[PDB]
């Protein structure tokens, strides 16, 4: 029985690989060969945000493209005003080992979580004015590695117990559970319509999940090591992944295969964070060698470098209007870069 | 046992993921190329923006 | 060709001093992580004192030596005050550095909870105030010269009094602190080697002690060899016996310690790396 | 533009109020030492935590001689491939607890502890972190060695050629047989510790018991030694 099922699974994998090979006609490099290159991208640090006492692990932009939240391994959750550099809030956390944070699209909530295996929701607009915990989401048996608000009442979280979950914040219950990864899930990315999301785990695979249906529709392979970062293309029909093998890859949902690889010979450190520009032409990625590289998404050519962080670049983010880029780092500083 | 259940679940999942419809890579690559062209003007990082309307100066 | 060689050597010495101490002062502005430590506060204080030695004292004495006479008129008194003040500040900065290192090594917890930057400012201010008081107050009142470049000798009362404050007490303090540091390091080395020997014996020391002795001997020997003969002839001469040339040689030996100070106190991995980033940005 | 001026004034006032509180937190953060606690379920790691105090991660705060300590337990539904091990790359020390009496229990639990210690020692994120090794449950080990048919050489064949070292300080009332086993296990851990040492971190082994009032002092003294050695190393004196 076991031999029969193993043979059947191997035959199905062979059929899938054969279909993917058959559907491959031309590479992305061949198609985007007459496109004029973007040239050289020159960005400068417009702002520098200070106030965190320890390494910064996560940051997130608000939908108004002005306010942003960041998380540090000192029990602090700071909300900034990026235009005027002022600090709007500073939330002390019960647990000091936070690893993720999110900003609600409405702007009335922020989320947080880490090694405590809890996702905490904070109310930013309340009667008292002081920020207080609204809900604690328990049920994961591993560290919280990512969370993303769908609306004011739903949030999707990924965990180190190889599981992603969808929550109802009002009741604090898991509405759906997404299983299938064998390694620890490290990152999440919601589609523009919040109807699908992709996750990347430590089994060097990425999966596409139906939020309402609760099933895995596609699985993407090609990375030789742990996937640490994942991001949807602005179109919503492709996504990019960053791994420890010092490479970034682009996958197409409809083609169901990898299209381009973003690697250089003098890069050996892993990618911590990855992000796209508003047009989707630029691919920004953070690295362990303390700087962020800018890639041409259609040519796989490095179009620039953002340097000026004293330590590891841990997090990265592009505003909803495309105006600015924020990078946080283990040197406890947030930098904002503009064209 | 649980091993046979895991194996049959994996086989069943592999059955569903092989039933999807796939377009050619030529069509998929053209769609991404066309999206960048139609939105290249409104990308402040791709095309540098004058300081008149830049809020980070 | 003797004069040409003397001018070249003095120019090289002044340039070495100025370049090295400027590099030390610059490596702290470019990097904000070095400014987070207090030991670096004391190091930059010493670098500032060495720069003042190289700017306000050394060139004017070298001009008089190359020319063969003092051409600066009534600048002799102000120059003597600058000489005393800058040298004293250098030696007191060295003493404070040694005391800071001893407190860090011997009481790490009380050091971390009591070495706030407010205390460092108090120590630096005390050192510089002592320098200014010992130099400018007695010189302006002509207490330094005998009653009965610019090549005179100090008074008998002022020579011994200033030497005791500027040299002998700081030397005693530095000897005590570095002896205690050596004892602590020896205990730690023995304790480490005991476990290493136990593990080796389970499977089937002199280098560290040599390194400790090398570091400590370099520090102490450079300081003492540069400044000790000057402070002996500074008290032998007022009671006179030597000429005015060997004394000038020993004065120059004393000043040349400021040249070597950057590579003894600002040459760790953090400073060496910062000295390469500023060297061509490679 | 008086409304804009009032808004900016309120924003500056709120920022200043926030930054006042961040200044005290910086003072508290610098005086605190963070400890990562490792071990197994069968080790007496839980009882030691209870003595120190007297879901996910568990945190314990205690203070000795005006020094604040912050110890974290990572025994929360974990497994191998410790991806979260990079969160603790700047702690003062690691407390590794071993049940020394579990050599006979089953593939041995002591061999599992040795493998875990070797894995942690050679971790790339923990290359400047020292380990305070607690060789726990000495009373049970003494009882097993003194009376019983569980021969240590049966499970570890190298015990048939082991001799108690010269730097051994047995308790006055201990049998010579008990001392040999204790120091054999200690040297078994020390061989791993010194076979791959970098000079940037050390191991501090202790013979402990779960119910001891000395373990807090042991942690305090070992952390003091760690900081002193770091200071000596930064001045090229070690
Ligand atoms: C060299 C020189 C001098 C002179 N200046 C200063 C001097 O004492 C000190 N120097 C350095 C550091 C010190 O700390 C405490 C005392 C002290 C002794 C001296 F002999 N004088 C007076 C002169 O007229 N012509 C000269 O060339």
């Amino acid at each position: 029985e076991l031999d029969q099922l193993r043979q059947e699974a191997e035959q199905l994998k062979n059929q899938i690989r054969d279909a993917r090979k058959a559907c491959a006609d031309a590479t992305l490099s061949q198609i985007t060969n007459n496109i004029d290159p973007v040239g050289r991208i020159q960005m400068r640090t417009r702002r520098t945000l200070r106030g965190h006492l320890a390494k910064i692990y996560a940051m997130h932009w608000g939908t108004d493209s002005r306010l942003l939240v960041s998380a540090s391994q000192d029990g602090k959750l700071i909300i900034w005003d990026s235009y005027t550099t002022n600090k709007v809030h500073a939330i002390p956390l019960r647990s000091s080992w936070v690893m993720t944070c999110a900003y609600a699209p409405s702007g009335n909530y922020v989320a947080c979580g880490g090694l405590d295996n809890i996702c905490s929701i904070y109310n930013l607009k309340t009667r008292e004015g002081n920020v207080r915990v609204s809900r604690e989401l328990a049920g994961h048996t591993g560290y919280l590695s990512c969370c993303r608000f769908l609306d004011d009442n739903q949030i999707v979280t990924s965990s180190g117990d190889t599981t992603c979950a969808l929550w109802d914040i009002e009741t604090g219950q898991q509405t759906t559970t997404f299983t299938g990864h064998t390694g620890d899930v490290m990152s999440l990315s919601l589609a523009p319509d919040t109807r699908l999301f992709v996750s990347g785990a430590c089994d060097a695979s990425a999966k596409l999940w139906d939020v309402r249906e609760g099933m895995c529709r596609q699985t993407f392979t090609g990375h030789e090591s742990d996937i640490n970062a994942i991001c949807f293309f602005p179109n919503g029909n492709a996504f990019a992944t960053g791994s420890d093998d010092a490479t970034c890859r682009l996958f197409d949902l409809r083609a169901d295969q990898e299209l381009m690889t973003y690697s250089h010979d003098n890069i050996i450190c892993g990618i911590t964070s990855v992000s796209f520009s508003k047009s989707g032409r630029l691919l920004l990625a953070g690295y362990d060698d303390f700087n962020c590289n800018v890639w041409d998404a259609l040519k796989a050519d490095r179009a620039g470098v953002l340097a000026g962080h004293d330590n590891r670049v841990s997090c990265l983010g592009v505003t909803d209007d495309g105006m600015a880029v924020a990078t946080g780092s283990w040197d406890s500083f947030l930098k904002i870069w503009n064209g | 046992t649980a091993s046979i259940a895991q194996a049959r679940k994996l086989v069943e999942q592999l059955k569903m993921e092989a039933n999807i419809d796939r377009i050619k890579v030529s069509k998929a690559a053209a769609d991404l190329m066309a999206y960048c062209e139609a939105h290249a003007k409104e990308d402040p990082l791709l095309t540098p923006v004058p300081a008149s309307e830049n809020p980070f100066r | 060709s003797v004069r040409i060689l003397t001018a070249c050597f003095l120019s090289l010495l002044i340039l070495s001093t100025l370049l090295g101490n400027t590099l030390v002062c610059a490596a702290v502005i470019r990097f904000r992580h070095l400014r987070s430590k207090v030991t670096n506060f004391f190091v930059i204080s010493l670098a500032v004192s060495d720069l003042l030695v190289a700017v306000l004292v050394m060139p004017w004495k070298a001009v008089a030596e190359i020319a063969g006479f003092w051409p600066f008129g009534s600048f002799c008194n102000i120059w003597v005050a600058f000489d005393i003040m800058c040298s004293t500040a250098s030696i007191l900065n060295l003493c404070v550095i040694s005391v800071d290192r001893y407190w860090a090594i011997s009481s790490p917890f009380r050091y971390e909870r009591k070495m706030t930057p407010k205390a460092a400012f108090i120590l630096i201010s005390v050192a510089w105030t002592l320098s200014v008081l010992i130099s400018f107050i007695p010189v302006q009142l002509s207490w330094h010269k005998a009653k009965p470049n610019c090549d005179s000798s100090l008074s008998r009362t002022y020579a011994i009094s200033s030497s005791v404050i500027s040299f002998y007490i700081p030397v005693a303090i530095m000897i005590v602190t570095y002896t205690r540091i050596y004892r602590i390091a020896q205990k730690q080395i023995r304790r480490i080697a005991a476990l290493e020997r136990a593990a080796v014996h389970a499977k089937n020391s002199f280098k560290r002690e040599t390194k400790v002795l090398k570091t400590l001997s370099v520090i102490m020997g450079v300081f003492v060899c540069c400044w000790l003969p000057f402070f002996i002839l500074n008290c032998i001469l007022p009671f006179c016996c030597i000429d005015s040339n060997t004394f000038d040689v020993f004065v120059w030996f004393g000043w040349a310690n400021s040249s070597l100070n950057p590579i003894i106190y600002a040459f760790n991995a953090d400073f060496r790396k910062a000295f390469s980033t500023l060297l061509g940005c490679y | 533009t008086e409304d804009q001026r009032n808004e900016e004034k309120a924003q500056r006032e709120a920022n200043k109020k926030i930054e006042k509180q961040l200044q005290k937190d910086k003072q508290v953060y610098r005086a605190t030492h963070r400890l990562l606690l490792l071990g197994a379920g069968e080790s007496g790691k839980s009882t030691i935590v209870k003595q120190m105090r007297i879901s996910g991660i568990f945190e314990t705060k205690f203070q000795v001689d005006k020094v604040n300590f912050h110890m974290f337990d990572v025994g929360a539904q974990r497994d191998e491939r410790r991806k979260w091990i990079q969160c603790f790359n700047d702690v003062t020390a690691i407390i590794f607890v071993v049940a020394s009496s579990s050599y006979n229990m089953v593939t041995n639990r002591l061999q599992e502890a040795l493998n875990l210690f070797k894995s942690i020692w050679n971790n790339r994120w923990l290359r400047t972190i020292s380990v305070i090794l607690f060789l726990n449950k000495q009373d049970l080990l003494a009882e097993k060695v003194l009376a019983g048919k569980s021969k240590i050489e049966d499970y570890f064949p190298e015990f048939a050629r082991y001799t108690t070292p010269e730097d051994a300080t047995p308790e006055p009332g201990e049998d010579p047989r008990v001392t040999r086993a204790k120091y054999f296990i200690r040297d078994e851990f020390l061989r791993i510790s010194t076979a791959s040492g970098d000079g940037r971190h050390y191991c501090y082994p202790h013979f402990t018991c779960s119910v001891d009032t000395e373990n807090i002092r042991r942690v305090f003294n070992d952390c003091r030694d760690i900081i002193q050695r770091m200071h000596l190393r930064q001045y090229e004196l070690l």
